[PDB]
């Protein structure tokens, strides 16, 4: 999230996340009007 | 059978989704199972006759 | 002899009132 | 173990009795399903051991009674259960 340079849309980057505890409470420190829209899972309880 | 829902486990739906669409998913599953039970009852009655 | 199962879902079989010995 | 508990294994929620399992599925295998396509055998994440899940004791109850016009005593029939376990 805090990377300085994101890749272009056509050559979009891919990263694999594994073998780690994922805390999503931090993700709310983004721009005040960040869209956080989810499919298949309620964003409120993605920490369980 | 999923009956068009995202999953066929009740607790799975209650754990992966917030209510507002959990009611829709649960309603679909419940009505499907209820219809299956009705059908079983109807053929049981016919065979009993 | 010539004539011949764990359901937790809520399906049960009730035994008949007349035992086979009474029918015999 | 060995009581009616609400269990949560890796986000899988359920209610039942956890017993030591004599099942011998291969090490790579994780879950265990049944005829009805539901998980009845599980493997613990913290310690790799096998547990059997059984729904807690349940049954049907019916009431034997004479007419209320003549008496009001009742008897209770628990269907399909040895009442040494009720």
């Amino acid at each position: 999230f805090n990377a300085t340079r994101f890749a272009s849309v056509y050559a979009w980057n891919r990263k694999r996340i594994s073998n780690c505890v994922a805390d999503y409470s931090v993700l709310y420190n983004l721009a005040p009007f960040f869209t956080f829209k989810c499919y298949g899972v309620s964003p409120t309880k993605l920490n369980d | 059978s999923k009956f068009g829902a995202i999953s066929s486990v009740l607790n799975d739906i209650f754990s992966r989704l917030d209510p507002p669409e959990a009611e829709v998913q649960i309603d679909r599953l419940i009505t499907g199972r209820l219809q299956s039970l009705q059908t079983y009852v109807t053929q049981q009655l016919i065979r009993a006759a | 002899n010539k004539v011949t199962a764990q359901k937790f879902k809520g399906l049960t079989v009730l035994p008949p009132l007349l035992t086979d010995e009474m029918i015999a | 173990k060995n009581k009616c508990v609400n269990f949560n294994f890796n986000g899988l929620k359920g209610t039942g009795v956890l017993t030591e399992s004599n099942k011998k599925f291969l090490p790579f295998q994780q879950f265990g399903r049944d005829i009805a396509d539901t998980t009845d055998a599980v493997r613990d994440p913290q310690t790799l051991e096998i547990l059997d899940i059984t729904p807690c004791s349940f049954g049907g109850v019916s009431v034997i009674t004479p007419g209320t016009n003549t008496s009001n005593q009742v008897a209770v029939l628990y269907q399909g259960v040895n009442c040494t376990e009720v």
